[PDB]
């Protein structure tokens, strides 16, 4: 059967509501390409032929974006089908509407927006599909893990999971998350069942893909309490089963926070996404084009930088943007026409397109949106965002956690400098 | 001397003779934790049997005037070890060469390492690599399912749990461990206490385990094991004690009428006309005396059968005479019962 | 102790050098309780065989530490002297260590000093004066020449690491690692770009040492070094061995390293102390070598292994080579702790 | 029309995610049959408008994969074929299909048989009791060491490259046939140079002045011969040779990703370092002593010549 997948267009949380008032998670940047872009790429090279979108919030940009998109064109191979509803407002009320349409047939791979990944599914296809064959269908979802360190940036603390698996048949018995938790209960239920290599893993990465079938929607619609994958795994889990696929060798990772923002952005960056890496340009548009160069120097075309600017490590140059002199640029992304001062630092920060910033600026692990400004003698401390053409005053220093946008309730004040 | 080697001598019905000198395989039970102590250096030993004990090396033996636990005993003799002691169980059969064990205490210049095998309860950590000891609860202590720290796991992220682990009760202990226990008297039944205490402390202290699953590593403690480990016992003294031939000892008035196979016979156990030993363990000084069909059995010393009995699955403890043409099947005779021809179930008949 | 198995066919330019399993120990047939060979000397072969220590500085310090241990539980035999029955003795041990694995040159030149103070014990001394003597000496030689000897190597390396210099360092030396630490926290403002090859690895130990000192670092493996040349300013190497001849024994990398750098006019510096020069002198990588496990050389690319199973073919061998000398014409200084002797005229000084 | 399409798309993204097949020839003869199939599907009047159209095709082909060579190579051989056939004809519109289509088809029998030409040499180059070394996966020097040795006994010394141990695969592949390989690690080249007597090894891409664009390691190997005076021998067929000149700027060497040097596992240590993965490098053209293909025994300096009878200047640019 032809291979076919949902994608989620839309995360029903409020974790990126300084921003989303203007434009969805899906559609922000990660590296000059957006998000939902990495996830359609990954989707096609994975072997999906069909993918069905589910935007509720902001779905008539979505549309727009998609429609324009490379994967809209007559000689692509992976059609995509976007359906808008303001009805539903969780994964499990999608998962439960995918099954009153029937539009899955098969084996189907649930994925989010916004999900960073190069993995091939082809060996989590044959085992599920063996699994399934062999164990008149017992089981139900496979979801694919990412070996990786504890310590590691990208394995934030809410994302963090633990798991108790059968090694013999590497299936899931418990599944919990680590949140604000230094002790972690197991039941015995699984120990009864089968005392011969059961393992607690915790060095496992949430890769967020999930590959399911079916009767995983039959029961998503079966219970109307389900909203999200982990209290279907929850509830599962208690009273069918669920097995995993482990990787070793390739990246994932779904975007959920600022932390999870930076850790990708910096690994996209150092090619740990090869080959969906800026130069290779894997979305067919000419205003993306890069070229690299030794320490992951990336150059769009008519950059035109000042003399006596250094470009030291793993730096993105958007297309016509403008460097001033004596500048300092490191570990940054910075997006198409924009205007750098002079005398101006950037270290692990990120801005968007059509920000300007002013001579003598100091910037320091910040994320400025699109045509944001920033005055002369401005000073940003570590994780401070300025979103939708927000202004600062000069000779104004902002603190550790300062978001600032032009919404009363949610942040600081508006731009009026 | 670089080990001090100590075995603690210190589950019913069969009792009545010791249980550090129950006869498995026509031989001591004391005897196999003294064989493996032997023929690997260990030219000394420590034994803390009790008086009815009257047990080469030249064994030191330790009486001890009161019940007490295993612990309790190890540090009554202080002042007798001087250096890392290797505490072995009275009762405790294997083939494992010692140094598997001691290759874990000597290069990790580990604290503890401890011997079990896979069963053929008790939740046991083992790393990934298999070696080190992470985890270690019984489920009759922690009312609470299961609580692992948060600090163990980020520094072992993966940890492998066992539940069908039996204890071999081989022990390598530190130098320290001993006078730590002296200084803290509240600790009792090592095994059970201070095991878990070591383990909990690591997250310094290191405790090792080198995980069987081939070997015997027969624990017997209870009838039922005792009966198990006497029939796996023919292949392992055809290794241990080749000089002793299987089938008798010189000094024998057996009926040479064949009828043996696999069978160790004692020492003047006379056989009467036509029998039928097959895989059994006969005693010694047992007067057999017509066609009696013994069948993977167990006899102490001095049963006498009289004429043509059936004789199946069974122990018999010493001093016991049966009467005539009884048929016996999976049960127990007590020491000095007589029991005439008729048929016997299940039940565990004692004096 | 019988001599230790070979594995493997070896290859036909390797045929003198011996190859061992590291799987395999010696131990197996050696009694629990040592007394052929002392149990510290056993502890230490058992951690040699597995890989536990492998620093040439660190193996002559836990050597040194073993043979404290040694020298102390020593006793002198009744009419017997202790100045030549002490080495008569240690010999088996260094015996049995040289079966563990080969003994490196720095080891060599530590043994013939040992054994050159244990022969200038006078008759006169008793056994506690001549032995807390023998102690001190090898404490002061290991603080004279080990850790006291690092520090004029480090600061003579101060003045050869500027601001704004990149320096392109090999393998896991200790030495090596420790001048950069030593140097970035006085005020210089350098980076390191750490080059490493398979199978050991070991370029990750001091990466992360690096790493967690603050300083800017960058891995990349053998291959990529002619491209990475280039931008490098400077090459630190650590040296195993100091030949006769002025060449310069290490790590199987580092002759390679420093041929790639002088087509690239890149200066190379390498730095070591002056206990490290060996007598022998030979200039090739054939005669002189050490044959390391041959199952490290695979690994599992992709879902499968494709040396999974080299035994089979009859004309497939495994060559895990470990050390190779560089001529004294690639490296352009040598740093001691006498000065920066170039490498042309090092035996002259170091004589 | 739409199959066309479809294919030169999918053939494109192939390119563009993963060099398939593998090996150099077949994907050479891929792109002719490829090149062949739209130029037989085509409308078009003059040589002039389908020439464009090829060099639309070739440019969008090499600019998915700049590291791949082998695909201009062969698209400006396309170009340079078609030319002989307009000049001939010239020196008359209509015709041009059936040379066209026939001068191709020649091309690609011939193109099936260049690894035959290329091993029958094997025998006066290699003899007998000789060191022969070659570092990584090459199927020309491979056949070329599996003939040579069907009379001749010989030692071959396998190095393994550094990202991929490609080398086991090779060495395994010749101890099949009793050669008596040997397998080390790329750090033991300078070591084992001393017994060595010749170095066989293949290549990616020739360029204008003799140049290689082989695996990594190739440059340290040629350096390591070139110090010691063993001659370097390098196989390689005619297309792989390119009229590109050395190099103009960066990413003349494609970076795959880190994790085939350093893994993910290492911690938290990956965020503050900077893993590179080269996998080809820059041989100068003086390390080389001779070059192997269909003709015989060519000197380095002895490359250029070649580009005249092959490519046609205009189109070395593209």
């Amino acid at each position: 059967p032809p291979l076919q997948a949902v994608l989620v267009a839309d995360s029903f949380d409020r974790r990126f509501f300084p921003i989303s008032k203007d434009q969805p998670r899906v559609l922000l940047p990660l590296a000059n390409v957006a998000l939902i872009d990495y996830t359609l790429e990954f989707l096609t090279a994975t072997g999906v032929q069909e993918t069905f979108v589910f935007c509720c919030w902001k779905a008539a940009q979505i549309k727009e974006h998609l429609l324009k998109s490379k994967w809209c064109r007559p000689t692509s191979l992976n059609v995509v089908r976007i359906i808008t509803s303001e009805l539903y407002r969780s994964l499990g009320d999608v998962l439960r509407d995918v099954d009153a349409k029937a539009l899955v047939r098969s084996d189907f791979l649930l994925v989010y927006g916004d999900v960073i990944s190069n993995i091939n599914i082809t060996r989590a296809l044959e085992e599920h599909r063996l699994r399934r064959k062999l164990e008149k269908n017992v089981s139900v979802m496979t979801m694919i893990f990412k070996e990786s360190s504890p310590s590691h940036p990208t394995r934030c603390h809410e994302d963090n999971v633990v798991v108790a698996v059968d090694s013999t048949t590497n299936r899931v018995l418990h599944f919990q998350k680590t949140q604000g938790l230094r002790r972690f209960a197991f039941p015995l239920s699984l120990f009864q069942g089968s005392s011969d290599g059961v393992e607690v893993r915790y060095d496992l990465l949430d890769c967020h893909i999930s590959i399911c079938s079916p009767q995983v929607a039959q029961l998503f619609t079966d219970n109307f309490d389900y909203q999200t994958r982990d209290d279907f795994v929850r509830g599962l889990l208690v009273n069918n089963q669920i097995h995993m696929h482990v990787t070793a060798k390739e990246y994932g990772a779904r975007v959920s926070n600022l932390h999870m923002y930076s850790a990708v952005c910096a690994d996209v960056i150092r090619r740990w996404v090869y080959p969906l890496t800026p130069e290779a340009n894997f979305t067919d548009s000419t205003t993306q084009s890069c070229t690299h160069s030794r320490h992951n120097i990336y150059r769009g075309p008519e950059v035109s930088l000042g003399h006596g600017s250094i470009l030291e490590e793993n730096v993105l140059l958007g297309s016509g943007t403008v460097i001033g002199s004596n500048c300092f640029i490191t570990n940054s992304v910075i997006g198409p026409g924009c205007h750098i001062g002079d005398n101006v630092v950037l270290d692990q920060t990120y801005l968007w397109q059509g920000v300007r910033v002013a001579a003598g600026a100091q910037i320091h692990q910040s994320l400025l949106c699109d045509n944001a400004e920033v005055k002369e003698r401005v000073t940003l401390k570590p994780r401070s965002v300025l979103t939708s053409q927000v202004v600062v005053g000069p000779n104004i220093t902002l603190p550790e956690g300062s978001v600032i946008s032009l919404h009363p309730p949610d942040a600081e004040e508006d731009e009026d400098d | 001397m670089e080990f001090q080697a100590v075995v603690m001598a210190v589950t019913d019905l069969t009792s009545s003779i010791p249980k550090p000198l129950l006869p498995v395989g026509n031989k001591p039970l004391i005897w196999y934790p003294l064989n493996l102590l032997e023929r690997v250096g260990f030219e000394e030993v420590i034994v803390v049997t009790t008086r009815d004990v009257q047990k080469k090396p030249d064994i030191v033996c330790i009486p001890d005037d009161a019940d007490m636990g295993t612990a309790d005993s190890l540090r009554y003799i202080y002042p007798k070890l001087k250096t890392d002691v290797l505490v072995l169980s009275c009762d405790l059969i294997t083939d494992v060469a010692l140094h598997e064990v001691v290759d874990l205490f000597r290069a990790y210049d580990a604290s503890l390492a401890m011997l079990m095998r896979k069963g053929q309860r008790d939740f046991i950590g083992v790393d990934s690599t298999g070696k080190r000891l992470l985890f270690m609860a019984n489920e009759a202590d922690l009312d609470e399912e299961l609580v692992i720290k948060g600090s163990i796991l980020q520094k072992h992220p993966r940890i492998r749990f066992h539940t069908g682990l039996v204890d071999a009760h081989l022990y390598c202990l530190k130098k320290y461990i001993v006078d730590f226990l002296m200084e803290n008297g509240s600790i009792t039944s090592i095994r059970s206490e201070l095991i878990p205490y070591l383990v909990r402390k690591q997250f310094q202290v290191r405790c090792y385990v080198h995980i069987m699953k081939e070997g015997l590593c027969s624990r017997v403690s209870t009838l039922g094991l005792y009966m198990e480990a006497n029939r796996q016992v023919p292949k392992l003294l055809s290794a241990l004690c080749p000089e002793e031939p299987p089938v008798h000892s010189s000094a024998q008035i057996v009926s040479k009428h064949l009828v043996g196979v696999d069978s160790l016979i004692g020492p003047e156990t006379q056989i009467g006309e036509k029998s039928s030993i097959k895989r059994s363990v006969i005693g010694s000084s047992c007067l057999i005396k017509d066609r009696v069909t013994i069948t993977n059995c167990l006899l102490m010393n001095s049963v006498t059968v009289e004429e043509g009995s059936n004789i199946q699955g069974s122990v018999i403890c010493n001093n016991a005479v049966i009467e005539k043409g009884a048929d016996i099947k999976d049960c127990l005779i007590g020491s000095g019962q007589r029991i005439e021809a008729k048929a016997k179930r299940v039940n565990e008949v004692i004096v | 102790v019988p001599t230790r198995k070979d594995y493997g066919s070896k290859v036909s330019l390797f045929s003198h050098l011996p190859q061992y399993s590291r799987q395999n120990s010696l131990t197996q047939f050696m009694s629990i309780p040592s007394s052929v060979i002392h149990p510290a000397m056993v502890r230490l072969g058992l951690q040699y065989s597995q890989g536990l220590v492998s620093g040439s500085n660190a193996r002559c310090i836990a050597l040194l530490r073993a043979l404290q241990q040694v020298i102390q539980d020593y006793t002198t035999p009744p009419n017997e002297e202790l100045s030549r029955d002490l080495v008569n003795k240690l010999k088996p041990y260094m015996s049995f260590l040289t079966q563990c694995r080969p003994l490196s040159a720095s080891m060599h030149n530590a043994i013939k000093f040992l054994n050159k103070e244990i022969t200038s014990v006078g008759s006169s001394k008793r056994e506690e004066e001549a032995k807390s003597e023998l102690r001190a000496a090898i404490d002061r030689y290991v603080q004279e020449k080990i850790v006291l000897a690092a520090q004029a190597i480090s600061r003579f390396a101060y003045q050869k690491i500027s601001n704004g210099d990149v320096i392109l360092v090999y393998g896991c030396s200790s030495l090596v690692s420790r001048i950069l630490q030593e140097a970035w926290t006085e005020g210089r403002r350098f980076r390191v770009v750490v080059v490493d090859s398979r199978p050991w690895l070991e370029g990750r130990h001091t990466l992360r040492s690096l790493v967690h000192a603050g300083v800017p670092a960058s891995y990349l493996l053998i291959p990529a070094a002619s491209y990475v040349l280039p931008e490098v300013s400077k090459v630190l190497l650590g040296a195993h061995a100091l030949l006769a001849n002025g060449s310069v024994m290490s790590r199987v990398g580092t002759a390679q390293l420093a041929l790639v750098a002088r087509a690239h006019n890149v200066p190379v510096l390498v730095c070591c102390e002056t206990y490290k020069f060996c007598e022998r002198v030979q200039t090739d990588a054939f005669v002189s070598n050490e044959l390391d496990d041959p199952d490290d050389l695979q690994c599992k690319r992709g879902e499968h292994v494709a040396l999974a199973n080299w035994q089979n073919h009859a004309s497939l061998r495994l060559l895990n080579l470990v050390y190779d000398v560089t001529p004294p014409e690639l490296v352009d200084l040598v740093i001691t702790e006498l000065g920066m002797i170039p490498c042309s005229s090092v035996p002259v000084v170091l004589r | 029309g739409s199959e066309l399409s479809e294919r030169i798309e999918s053939f494109v993204e192939t390119l563009k995610r993963g060099g398939g097949p593998r090996s150099s020839e077949e994907m050479a003869r891929e792109t002719l049959g490829l090149l062949r199939q739209i130029i037989t599907d085509h409308r078009w009047s003059n040589a002039g408008e389908l020439m464009e159209l090829i060099r639309r095709e070739g440019r969008r082909m090499t600019a998915a994969q700049p590291s791949e060579t082998t695909v201009g190579n062969m698209v400006r051989r396309v170009l340079k074929i078609i030319r002989e056939e307009y000049g001939r004809l010239h020196g008359h519109y209509a015709q041009l299909q059936s040379n066209i289509i026939e001068a191709i088809n020649e091309l690609l029998v011939e193109l099936e048989g260049t690894m035959e030409n290329i091993a029958a040499q094997a025998l006066e180059h290699i003899h007998s009791n000789e060191v022969i070394m070659t570092i990584g996966f090459s199927r020309t020097v491979e056949a070329f060491l599996k003939e040579a040795a069907r009379k001749r006994k010989f030692h071959v010394i396998v190095a393994e490259c550094a990202p991929f141990c490609q080398g086991h695969e090779m060495a395994v592949n010749l101890s099949k046939a009793g050669i008596e390989t040997t397998v080390m690690t790329d750090a033991a080249i300078f070591a084992v140079m001393s017994r060595v007597n010749k170095v066989i090894i293949g290549t990616k891409t020739i360029l204008a002045n003799g140049a290689l664009r082989a695996v990594t390691g190739t440059h340290t190997l040629a350096l390591a011969a070139k110090h010691h005076s063993t001659p370097l021998i390098v196989c390689a067929p005619m297309f792989k040779l390119s009229p590109q000149f050395p190099n103009e700027e960066d990413s003349f060497h494609k970076f795959v990703a880190p994790e085939e040097v350093l893994p993910f596992t290492e911690g938290d240590i990956l965020e503050k370092v900077s893993v590179h993965c080269p996998v080809f490098d820059y041989v100068p053209p003086e390390l080389i002593t001779l070059f192997i293909s269909n003709i015989g025994g060519n000197a380095p300096s002895y490359i250029y010549r070649l580009m005249s009878e092959l490519y046609h200047p205009d189109d070395h640019v593209l």
